């Protein structure tokens, strides 16, 4: 395994989004790229990463490898890189250490992160027909979930012709913000109404700096899909309703 | 009260 | 029925930021003239008086006279859900058990609607009628903030001397002691220090309170302090369409 | 009777910011050549030596040699009441029980009195290796390494100079070579030196970063490291014992 990124800031940002929610995970490396799929401690939410090999300069993974990593440890080490820097990931003899090298143009830093052993599993993600979907500024989805969380633990989300509606009830009082089809795109095939923990949605919005747009997809009694799309891949969160 | 993904297919 | 709309939501936010640390619960007294608030701190040392005139509202209408009891943190939380750019609209009923707020992008995308539970507050009158003050200063709100900030790190109290010779702020504390003094001085204008004296005055005040008053700094680039012997200090921040005033008892 | 005036109050602020978290109380020893300070940390691991020469003062006058015992937080608090633009003036009477400061910027004027207290040898050396580099880089490296471990080991050879960690997270090294572009990394070696130091202390030394764009580290085996920040009109130096 040898993979190099143009910019170290985008690796930093991914880990910032994931690490609060997942402490340990396997990074599954292929010819197609590096991917990650994991649950939170409580099996309520699921994360799926994909950085395609397109987003690497000299990217090369001969055989298929799984790298078990504490994501805090990785984040600490990634903070030692400047945003401007050239990251290089290397994994050579044993899945016992992951090597990172940061450079610019101009000096060199390099670090080793101790790996661990995690288990293989396949939570199958039934791909499907989402009755309603919204896409909007990532910034605004962040603003709303931030603000609602200060009033209560849960939000309920209504999708209809009226537009899409986010509702609270808490001790302070209650209320709602609603968005219509103005940029905010909507597509409902039906109406859907579900309730979710704002603790989890707030953690998903740490992905805001990876993409200026975000996409929420729903169907009755089916986990919500929050998707942040990037070039050369994606980050996705699946959340079970209450 | 909250339910898990195992509850919705998975 | 009360319906009042503001061209901006930021000023509302800023008012509540200045008041809420000092006053936890208060009645907003709504009239034909506008919305006003008058309240004491926990310890009855300081008094706040708000006024947003009906001038600062677009379709303002308050038929009868109403008093809205509110926890100011609760209100501040809800007001933070509005963008600075947004169009606030306040609505109350004749009961009333709740205050309604609606923030419209109005530019125009999202619309948010909240209800804040009210409470019941003792409609107690306090008295501070008008006075002409022996000395008054106006200066950059920012400097008054700087000085009180800095002096508070040295001691609990400041003494203030007004005279022909400028205004003087003095400490004594464990670290040591000292003073800053401001002379008459004109910029030709927000940066100027205007003084107006009919009689020399010297009083001592808690810097804990003055520090809390300086959270109003973002409402106005100029601030006005007014004094007379054995009479509460008046710190005033003036706005288009009303004012915020703090009265502080000397030690 | 001491009277000394500075152009800029921001420089006095910055010195005290660098020193105060490492030394709580110290004597400022004033004489004809200037004002100087030499002190240890609580644990006798590190030593600070200040020098503001009389060059860096407008009317400077210290009749006789005196020692001013000061709590450095107290002094820092008071110095924070001065604008960066302001004109500091230090005054101490023949007694003395208090140090007087006056700040003026043409014109508010402020003046303060700081209560004093009573408060209680450097072999000059030629060092086997020395490095000079951007103060900013030495700060970044020590900042970054400290997040991984408590100690760094430093190797000097003609391979360049190397800073190494090992910690629970894993480990790191960064290495600097002899590049010549105040961005140039200059190295000077008479023989190879390898020592280990607490990154807690080095991190505290890097609070001096705003006093100078360049920094100089000097080493020899079994001899305290010398981190030096040079200013127009004097210097600030840290000596650190290896582990």
């Amino acid at each position: 395994l040898e993979a190099r990124f143009q910019q170290a800031a985008l690796l930093k940002k991914l880990l910032d989004a994931i690490k609060e929610l997942v402490t340990d995970a396997n990074f599954d490396c292929n010819d197609n790229g590096i991917s990650l799929q994991a649950m939170d401690s409580s099996h309520v939410a699921l994360v799926s990463m994909l950085i395609k090999s397109d987003g690497f300069e000299p990217y090369r993974c001969d055989r298929n490898i799984a790298l078990g990593i504490n994501l805090n440890a990785l984040s600490k080490v990634l903070r030692c890189a400047q945003n401007e820097d050239l990251v290089t990931l290397k994994a050579e003899d044993t899945p016992e250490v992951l090597n990172l090298v940061f450079e610019s143009e101009d000096r060199i830093s390099d670090y080793d992160v101790k790996l661990m052993d995690i288990d293989q599993e396949h939570l199958g993600i039934p791909d499907i027909e989402y009755d309603a979907t919204i896409t909007m500024p990532a910034a605004e989805f962040q603003r709303i979930t931030r603000d609602l969380l200060t009033l209560s633990d849960s939000v309920t989300i209504n999708a209809s012709k009226e537009g899409v509606r986010f509702s609270c009830k808490g001790d302070i009082g209650n209320g709602s913000t609603t968005l219509k089809q103005h940029s905010i795109e909507i597509s409902l095939t039906q109406a859907v109404t579900l309730t979710f923990s704002l603790k989890y949605l707030a953690q998903f919005t740490k992905a805001t700096p990876l993409a200026t747009r975000v996409t929420l997809s729903m169907s009755n009694d089916v986990p919500l899909l929050v998707e942040y799309k990037m070039e050369s891949g994606f980050l996705r969160f699946y959340l079970a309703p209450k | 009260i909250q339910g898990s993904l195992m509850d919705v297919g998975m």
